[PDB]
């Protein structure tokens, strides 16, 4: 099994206006 | 030191300098040399310590540490090869890069002679260790697992930092050399309780205590094999020996400041034992492993006693090559079934012979087996702290028996029975990995022959 | 329970004659009483009324509960016998022969020439095993574990290589 | 012989005669005559050899003696160059008396098996040399510490010593 | 890249020289103090450990 | 213990049949069903499985036995068991 | 398995044989020292304070 | 010499670079040398230095 | 969904190098990298550096206390001494307080 990598899921929990 | 510390920074030009395929040939052939010479750090005298310089020592307590940490280097290349050989070739050299400045920080800190040295040593080893978790571990919660290491280190290091400016403040100095002689014992105050925490809590949690220790199985479930192998053989030492320098200049506060940790270590080690029974994760069994074994460091470094100090030293070195071994042989599976449950792959003797003689050698050591350092190590233990109290025979006598189970249990569980149907890729073990296995078991052994250069300065 | 109640007489019948067997011993004394428990089965053999029959059934199975061996005999290789999975620890896959070094399948030239033969016809015959399965099971996966035998000529039986394959019950 | 024999004594060795009173030969007499033939003789050939060619090559190796250095006692407080050299020395006398309770306990351990049936009787002056060197010891180096030093050793004795005044000034 | 060595050399031993500098002069002030204020750095009756007591504590 | 035989295995198959005395043994094939031709009943089955258990030393489990019909069945299902291909 | 276990031997005998063979010729043609009192005004080398002549080699040459 | 094999001097070298530092360290040290009380002792007719 | 690399079939060293020591893809690299461990690793450190530790010499001193208590066991009892007197330090040298 490779190495996780984040994911779009993942990377829009730093999108947003706030955390 | 620096016929150790340079030619370790030097293993860094060379794995950046050499041919793209020779990367892991060049570096584990130089570090095992490296490994060789440090056999001349056993010049030890009966009444003084090695003391090269004004910034660095040794004595019979980092020498066994010293071997064991250059030992490992080459061990950690062999064992980190196989999961990064499609790894990008400059984030190989990176991934070498970061475990020889770990090696390089780390016989910094066992042979400092000033202890805000030792502090700066000590805590830089957090920065090679987490970016190895970080970046080369294979899952999502390894940014956790990388978070709650730091966070737990940093939590007790800066009351240590403190603790330590403090009393070079008001006794003028913080060579070890120098502590002996200027020691001044510590009277009963609220405000040399603090003193007596701040000193100490910092190395309870990397051995780590037992109340303080979930931070372990979290690093160890995410980390890749070699960050397993020098967290669990020589990062977890690092509060042990931090515990049998400081302790010194806490007496004798530490009369009754113990009896908290020395019940939690008491407590602690038959729990975790008791836990390592139902571990569905083999990894995770492993790590709360350590945690049982450590608490009886932890026991025995507060007892202070010369057959305390004597067992825990050999329990140190004793464990580091066992819970190094340990490791590489459930990542052997791993690298197979790509998974790490106890149940999933088992009756593995039938198909990997060798293999399960690895595996039984391993799991003796681990429940202590006469004449084994790790017995040895363990007896000195039980011995001193049964005169501290009869009552802890008791304790220590029900851990060696769940003890063996749950490591005879291992080896049952993944080794015999019957195979699982469908696992079909059971490839023969390469001479890679029974090397690596070799590596660890020999020298375990072998030590059993001369185990007084694994019993420390009160040896 | 799955079971029939003719199935369930059966299977005390079986297990009350095993148990009475190993109170008797001596197979004079165990033929004399074998016989009397055959005729107390025959006595209600023919009864008709299902709610005598499973009353008759629940007190026999209580007697036998109140009457049966405290160790009863197994055959060796039973399960609980002394020979179960005595030789579990000798039997290996056969997909381990793929593993082997060229230099230990040259031992045995001519075993190994089968052995191509057979995995040519698993090769061969899976697609059609795989279809045969798909257009004959009702929609919504199947409801029972029987699978069907092969209907053509030239066509394997659905799903026979780990079972033609297995281990022989005495490998080495 | 080869070790010093007042350090490791031994009450001289008194061995009965055979007196046999059976016709049948001892086998006990032909197996030791076999094994002076077939074992004793030519083991005792490889050492002469070996004893031939180390005279050939002669050479010395001594024994260090250290000289005496002013005791913790009279080292001015923190003065470390002088608290330096007689924490050594201190360390070096505690490594040395760990080795004459050694000693001790060797004479009494190889008078237990010497006697036998009789070791009780015959073995008083080893115990008692024992339990006198044991309590010496005791009274130097028990219960200072894993950290200990000259100095824990001088504290404790000083304790001993004004228990011991309170003693004599008491009666 | 000589001259990233160069001109880091350069201003290093002019930085050196001041840092040392800066240090001799604390230790000057430091000394001549010390000179000036006799009575507020009394030389200590430097008593043997054989005249000092200290109360032992078992490590039993 | 000596190796079994497909014919070894249909004549001691026989020769327990021989001695039961529900069953003539002039009537007796290998194809015989024992309830259509033999008429025999639900009761006389399990004994004859039993019997054969005896005769080889292994158990047939219930699930497997209730459908050992014909000798010849029986014989296959040892054969199966023994690993026997003569 | 059977080749790791020949690569064994063979690389721990490659320097194990030699080196069993050097330490007896050493003990056999050179021997240990005889330990003897310091000759009046005569200060040994720190090494000169050991038997066994290999022990004496790591002092003279390492220590 | 081999652009091959010219690395494999970079840790060999180390260690004799390290092992010579070490030994001018020792130097610096020398302010107790042949004047310790356990040790110290009348120089032969050739010494110079007790140790170096 | 979104455009992405499927996870790569594991592969097997032994597929195209029966003789694979399980070190390198490449059988040249491969048998160095297993010299260079078995050769440094047994041969040099664990060989040499056992016999090297078994010839260390009177590590701290443990051969010379015993001889050394020889000595001074050897004297005491000719000369009528106690062979250990409880006293570490010399009583003269010490000034009880009060
Ligand atoms: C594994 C790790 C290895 C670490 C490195 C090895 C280091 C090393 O060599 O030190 C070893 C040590 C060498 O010590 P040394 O300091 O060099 O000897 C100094 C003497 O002056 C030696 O002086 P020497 O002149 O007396 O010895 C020379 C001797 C030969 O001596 C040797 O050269 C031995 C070389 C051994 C090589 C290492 C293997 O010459 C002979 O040829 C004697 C032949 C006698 C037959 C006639 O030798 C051994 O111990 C080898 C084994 C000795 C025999 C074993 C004792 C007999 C067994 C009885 C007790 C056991 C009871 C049975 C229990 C069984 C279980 C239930
Ligand atoms: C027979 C029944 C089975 C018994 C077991 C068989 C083996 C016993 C026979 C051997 C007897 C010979 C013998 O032992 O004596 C020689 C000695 C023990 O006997 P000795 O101490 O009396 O030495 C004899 C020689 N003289 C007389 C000079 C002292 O063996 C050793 O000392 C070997 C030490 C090995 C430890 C060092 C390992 C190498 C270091 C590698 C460093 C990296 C590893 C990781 C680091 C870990 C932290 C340190
Ligand atoms: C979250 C942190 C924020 C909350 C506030 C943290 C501080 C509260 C705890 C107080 C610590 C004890 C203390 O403050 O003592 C001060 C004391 C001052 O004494 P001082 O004047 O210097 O000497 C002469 C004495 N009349 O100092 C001394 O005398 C000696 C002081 C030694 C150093 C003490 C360091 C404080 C340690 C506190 C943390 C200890 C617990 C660590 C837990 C780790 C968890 C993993
Ligand atoms: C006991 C002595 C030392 C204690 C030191 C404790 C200080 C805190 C250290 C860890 C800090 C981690 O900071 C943050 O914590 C939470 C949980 O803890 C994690 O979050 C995780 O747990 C929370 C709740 O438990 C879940 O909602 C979340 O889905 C999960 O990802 C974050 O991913 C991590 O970034
Ligand atoms: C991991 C958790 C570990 C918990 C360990 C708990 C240990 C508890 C230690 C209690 C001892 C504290 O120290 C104790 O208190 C005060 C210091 O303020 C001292 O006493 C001093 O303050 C008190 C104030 O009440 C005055 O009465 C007294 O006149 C004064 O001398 C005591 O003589 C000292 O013995
Ligand atoms: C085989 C593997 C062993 C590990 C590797 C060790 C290699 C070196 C081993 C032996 C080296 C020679 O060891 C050395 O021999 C000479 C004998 O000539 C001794 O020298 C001694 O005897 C000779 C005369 O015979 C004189 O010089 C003098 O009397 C004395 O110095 C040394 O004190 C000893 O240290
Ligand atoms: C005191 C310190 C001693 C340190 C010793 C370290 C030993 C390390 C052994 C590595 C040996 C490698 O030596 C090797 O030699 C050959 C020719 O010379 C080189 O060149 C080779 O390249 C490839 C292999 O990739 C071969 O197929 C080709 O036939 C050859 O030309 C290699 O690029 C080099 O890797």
């Amino acid at each position: 099994a490779r190495q996780w990598q984040p994911d779009v899921e993942w990377a829009e929990q730093y999108g947003g206006a706030v955390m | 030191m620096l016929k150790y510390i340079i030619p370790t920074i030097m293993l860094m030009p060379l794995t950046w300098l050499s041919k793209n395929n020779m990367i892991w040939v060049n570096s584990t052939a130089h570090s095992l040399l490296i490994s060789f010479t440090s056999l001349l750090l056993m010049n030890q005298f009966g009444d003084n310590s090695l003391n090269f310089s004004l910034l660095f020592f040794s004595d019979s307590l980092s020498t066994p540490l010293l071997i064991l940490t250059m030992w490992l280097l080459p061990l950690m290349l062999m064992a980190s090869q196989h999961h990064l050989s499609k790894e990008n070739l400059t984030r190989k050299k990176l991934f070498i890069t970061m475990l020889i400045s770990l090696q390089l920080f780390l016989i910094m800190t066992f042979t400092a002679m000033e202890l805000i040295l030792f502090y700066i040593l000590f805590e830089a080893t957090l920065v090679p260790t987490l970016i190895i978790i970080t970046r080369w571990g294979n899952q999502t919660e390894r940014l956790n697992a990388g978070l709650y290491f730091l966070f737990y280190t940093l939590a007790g290091s800066l009351p240590l930092l403190v603790a330590l400016i403090y009393i070079q403040n008001t006794v003028g100095s913080l060579n070890f050399l120098m502590l002996q002689y200027w020691v001044q014992p510590v009277h009963n105050s609220w405000s040399n309780v603090f003193m007596w925490l701040a000193c100490m809590m910092a190395f309870m949690v990397k051995m780590p205590l037992y109340g303080l220790h979930l931070w372990l199985p979290k690093a160890h479930v995410e980390a890749p094999i070699a960050g397993s192998m020098v967290l669990a053989a020589v990062l977890l030492k690092l509060g042990g020996y931090g515990m049998l320098r400081i302790t010194l200049i806490l007496n004798p506060m530490t009369d009754f400041m113990a009896y908290p940790f020395i019940m939690l270590s008491l407590w602690g080690m038959i729990m975790t034992s008791s836990i390592c029974l139902r571990q569905t994760d083999l990894k995770s069994l492993i790590a709360y492993s350590s945690v049982s074994h450590m608490a009886l460091v932890i026991v025995a470094i507060l007892i202070q006693t010369p057959w305390s100090y004597m067992g825990a030293t050999a329990l140190m070195i004793a464990h580091g090559l066992t819970s190094s071994m340990l490791f590489c042989l459930a990542n052997s599976n791993y690298e197979r079934i790509h998974s790490r449950t106890m149940i999933l792959a088992r009756g593995l003797q039938t198909l990997l012979p060798l293999m399960a003689t690895w595996w039984l050698l391993a799991s003796l050591t681990n429940l202590a087996l006469p004449p084994t350092i790790n017995l040895i190590g363990e007896l000195f233990v039980v011995m001193s702290t049964f005169s501290w109290s009869n009552i802890t025979i008791i304790l220590m006598g029900v851990n060696m028996v769940i003890t063996a189970l749950y490591s005879l249990y291992m080896l049952i569980m993944t080794q015999r029975g019957k195979y699982t149907y469908h696992i079909n890729n059971i490839s023969p073990s390469f001479t890679r990995e029974n090397a690596l296995m070799s590596l660890h078991i020999l020298p375990l052994l072998l030590l059993t022959l001369n185990p007084k250069i694994i019993l420390g300065p009160l040896y | 329970a799955y079971l029939t109640h003719q199935q369930k007489v059966l299977r005390l019948y079986k297990r009350a004659l095993r148990h009475l067997e190993s109170w008797c011993i001596h197979r004079d004394k165990y033929r004399y009483f074998a016989c009397l428990l055959r005729a107390r089965f025959d006595e209600h053999k023919n009864e008709k009324d299902m709610v005598k029959a499973t009353q008759l059934l629940r007190e026999a199975e209580e007697e036998f509960w109140h009457g049966q061996h405290p160790q009863p005999y197994i055959f060796p290789e039973s399960p609980g016998g002394t020979s179960y999975e005595r030789y579990e620890c000798y039997k290996v896959p056969e997909w381990c022969l793929d593993d082997w070094h060229p230099s230990e399948k040259a031992m045995y030239p001519d075993y190994f020439a089968k052995r191509e033969q057979w995995k040519k016809l698993r090769r061969e015959s899976w697609e059609r095993e795989v279809k045969q399965l798909q257009e004959e099971t009702p929609v919504g996966g199947p409801r029972t574990e029987a699978l069907p035998p092969a209907r053509k000529q030239g066509d394997l039986p659905p799903l026979w290589w780990h079972i033609v394959t297995r281990p022989r019950e005495r490998p080495m | 012989d080869s070790w010093d024999k007042d350090v490791y004594p031994e009450p001289p060795r008194r061995t009965p005669a055979p007196s046999p009173q059976t016709s049948l030969p001892n086998p006990i007499t032909y197996l030791t005559k076999a094994f002076d033939l077939l074992v004793d003789r030519p083991v005792t050939l490889v050492r002469e050899f070996i004893e031939r060619q180390h005279a050939k090559n002669k050479y010395y190796y001594y024994h260090r003696e250290f000289r005496r250095v002013p005791d913790i006692t009279e080292c001015q407080e923190k003065d470390v160059l002088c608290m330096f050299e007689a924490e050594m020395q201190w360390r070096r006398d505690y490594k040395v008396d760990q080795e004459i309770v050694n000693i001790i306990q060797e004479r009494l351990k190889a008078c237990q098996q010497r006697e036998g049936e009789s070791h009780r009787q015959n073995c008083a002056k080893e115990l008692e040399q024992f339990t006198q060197v044991v309590k010496a010891y005791q009274d130097r180096y028990h219960d200072l510490g894993a950290h200990y030093s000259a100095r824990k050793c001088l504290a404790k004795q000083k304790q001993r010593m004004l228990a011991e005044r309170k003693a004599a000034k008491e009666a | 890249q000589l001259l990233y060595i160069t001109s880091f050399v350069f201003v290093g031993y002019y930085l050196l020289k001041r840092q040392d500098y800066m240090y001799a002069v604390r230790d000057h002030d430091m000394f001549s103090y010390i000179k000036s204020h006799p009575e507020d750095f009394p030389e200590k009756d430097k008593k043997t450990y054989g005249e000092v007591f200290e109360e032992f504590h078992p490590v039993r | 213990a000596p190796p079994l035989t497909l014919e070894g295995i249909k004549d001691r198959v026989l020769y327990v049949l021989k001695l039961y005395d529900k069953i003539d043994p002039e009537k007796l094939s290998v194809n015989s069903h024992f309830m259509k031709d033999l008429g025999l009943d639900s009761l006389d089955q399990v004994e004859i499985i039993m019997a054969m258990e005896d005769e080889f030393g292994f158990e047939i489990p219930d699930i497997d036995a209730e459908k050992l019909m014909c000798p010849q069945e029986i014989v296959d299902y040892i054969a199966d068991k023994k690993d026997v291909y003569e | 398995d059977k080749r790791f276990l020949k690569l064994l031997r063979f690389y721990i005998l490659l320097t194990g044989i030699p080196v069993a063979i050097g330490i007896t010729l050493i003990n056999v043609f050179i021997g240990e020292a005889e330990l003897a009192e310091i000759p009046e005004g005569y200060v040994p080398e720190h090494w000169e304070y050991f038997k066994h002549p290999i022990s004496r080699w790591i002092a003279r040459t390492f220590f | 010499v081999v652009r091959d094999h010219w690395v494999h001097v970079l840790v060999p070298m180390g260690f004799v670079f390290g092992y010579y530092l070490d030994r001018k360290n020792d130097e610096k040290l020398t302010a107790f040398r042949n004047k310790s009380l356990l040790y110290k002792r009348e120089l032969k007719p050739n010494e110079e230095v007790t140790w170096k | 969904r979104w455009q992405e690399d499927p996870e790569p079939e594991d592969e097997n060293l032994y597929e195209k190098n029966p003789d694979s020591h399980g070190y390198d893809k490449d059988p040249a690299v491969d048998i160095w990298n297993m010299r260079v461990v078995f050769f440094f690793g047994f041969s040099i450190v664990l060989v040499l550096g056992s016999t090297f530790v078994a010839y260390l010499p009177d590590y701290r001193m443990q051969e010379w206390a015993r001889r050394e208590a020889e000595r001074l066991v050897k004297y005491r009892e000719a000369h009528g001494l106690p062979i250990m007197e409880s006293n570490c330090f010399d009583p003269s040298k010490i000034q009880l307080p009060e």
